[PDB]
């Protein structure tokens, strides 16, 4: 089971500039490498072959290199239609394994996420259940942590946390997080808080709401 | 040109068998190999196996090779992906390849692997509690919870508007939207968020309130 | 005195072959270019059982010696009986 390795999770470009995805075989696999491109919904498409050959129909700014264990897919004059996620495979032995992905994300200006939490609404208590709702967003850089608290105290279990893509426009992200308990957990509390830090504030961002209020 | 056809989205219940199939054109799969590869959000690409359709020689990843079984027609110029005693891992897209270098590929079948009958979503408007408004824009929501299967819509009908992705949440899927407006419209005005849940034929618009 | 000659691997749409010089000048026996081809074709994939056969380019016919090889063709080196015909040059 070899292992390829792309240490970059996620790599923020310019239209214009180049980028240089790596992908480290975890033993020697020769010149047995290929390189995909995979948009949202669709299936990858090929770029390389034999580590350094571009498949017909790819345009001249994709390049691949390497042989050994270290392979590169570099992209000249990166394009909007570039951003996408790429991923690297070897086919040198069984079982062929791929990367575990380098997504290419547009580089944006900081933006702190705007957060707003709601109750359960009345029509779901009656229905013995509540969920508390916490949105963050348009934010950037990705990397955001969510906590949340009852009473003041943290709450890990049962928060269920949901991405959107990078916002195509303005390059920001947005997430929800949603604390679900039962109707009676949530009726044996007071105080419900979602905590949100991000790099553009040492301060976390607090929304909360007091049930009694 | 060169094109691989997969069968279409299945849905099937857990510890039942399922057939995936891939139908070339353009070549002859007697003439090369086929591949199959699973994907998952946050697993990502595994590779599941390979056949060689001219004598049948068969290669599995050591994950696959109790669930999974390869096998090919050169008559009808299709390659099969049979996956047996389904569990809830199975729930993923899988995509047939042509050869080792995978230089062209299925669109992809989107497997769901679930006891979930068809079921309406709950629909809960997500309004502020408790005081007034600040600022220039306001932010409300509908929480669209305990649907069945994958596929609603919500439509605002009133500034910009966030899509959730579905997540799964006792079984069943959960989503959620967020729409911002302007805090001059509401509560003055009127929003509803609609939501259209074609498998059950369900469309249900609720009414965000104050308080 | 040699035949320059170039091996493909069976099925392999994109490996562009070995040239070869081929004759008892430079292989003991039908059976040593055989085993020669086998560590130099090896790929796990689609050679899994080493060079067994030797096809013609249009998988015709099977070679079985060194002398019914010819200068400047092309053949295609396969683990088992069964020609992939596939776009070589
Ligand atoms: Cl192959």
């Amino acid at each position: 089971d070899i292992v390829m390795t792309q240490s970059q999770k996620l790599m923020s470009t310019s239209v214009g500039d180049r980028v240089s995805i790596t992908c480290k075989a975890s033993q020697i696999v020769d010149t047995a490498v290929a390189w995909y491109q995979q948009k949202p919904g669709q299936s990858p498409k090929p770029l390389i072959y034999l580590a350094s050959n571009r498949h017909t129909g790819v345009p001249d700014r994709f390049t691949g290199s390497g042989s050994g264990t270290d392979f590169t897919l570099t992209i000249n004059n990166v394009q909007s239609d570039d951003l996408a996620d790429y991923f690297c495979l070897q086919h040198w032995n069984y079982p062929l394994t791929f990367g575990a992905g380098t997504k290419l994300e547009l580089k944006g200006a900081d933006a702190a996420p705007t957060v707003s939490i709601f109750p359960p609404s009345s029509e779901q208590l009656t229905s013995g259940g509540a969920s508390v709702v916490c949105f963050l967003n348009n934010f950037y850089p990705k990397d955001i942590n969510v906590k949340w608290k009852i009473d003041g105290s943290e709450r890990q279990n049962g928060v269920l946390n949901s991405w959107t893509d990078q916002d195509s426009k303005d390059s920001t992200y947005s997430m929800s997080s949603t604390l679900t308990l039962t109707k009676d957990e949530y009726e044996r509390h007071n105080s419900y808080t979602c905590e949100a830090t991000h790099k553009t504030s040492t301060s976390p961002i607090v929304k909360s709401f007091n049930r009694n209020e | 040109q060169v094109q691989l056809q997969q069968s279409g989205a299945d849905l099937v219940r857990p510890g039942a068998s399922v057939k995936l199939s891939c139908t070339a054109s353009g070549f002859d799969i007697k003439d090369d190999y086929v591949h199959w590869v699973k994907q998952r959000p946050e697993q990502g690409l595994e590779w599941i196996g390979r056949i060689d359709p001219a004598n049948g020689a068969t290669k599995y990843a050591p994950k696959f090779q109790d669930k999974a079984t390869l096998t090919a027609d050169t008559s009808s110029n299709t390659a099969y992906l049979q996956l047996s005693s389904l569990t809830s891992e199975d729930t993923a897209v899988y995509y047939c390849g042509r050869s080792k270098y995978f230089d062209s590929w299925g669109q992809g079948t989107t497997l769901t692997v679930s006891s979930a009958k068809t079921t309406p979503p709950s629909v809960y408007p997500l309004a502020p509690g408790c005081g007034d408004t600040t600022g220039s824009s306001v932010t409300l929501g509908c929480l669209v919870k305990g649907y069945f299967p994958e596929s609603v819509t919500v439509t605002w009908n009133s500034s910009s508007v966030h899509t959730f992705p579905a997540l799964l949440q006792s079984g069943l899927y959960t989503m959620s939207s967020s729409v911002t407006v302007p805090s001059s419209t509401w509560p003055s005005q009127t929003v509803t968020c609609s939501v259209a849940h074609p498998a059950s034929s369900t469309t249900v618009d609720k009414k965000l309130e104050p308080s | 005195a040699a035949k320059k000659v170039r091996f493909y691997r069976n099925g392999d749409r994109y490996f562009k072959g070995i040239v070869y010089a081929v004759s008892s000048d430079r292989f003991r026996s039908f059976d040593a270019l055989l085993a020669d081809l086998t560590r130099s074709l090896s790929d796990n994939i689609n050679l899994p059982q080493g060079v067994r056969y030797i096809y013609t380019i249009d998988g015709s016919r099977k070679i079985g010696s060194m002398d019914e090889l010819e200068e400047g063709e092309s053949y295609v080196c396969s683990s088992d009986n069964f020609f992939k015909k596939v776009e070589y040059t």
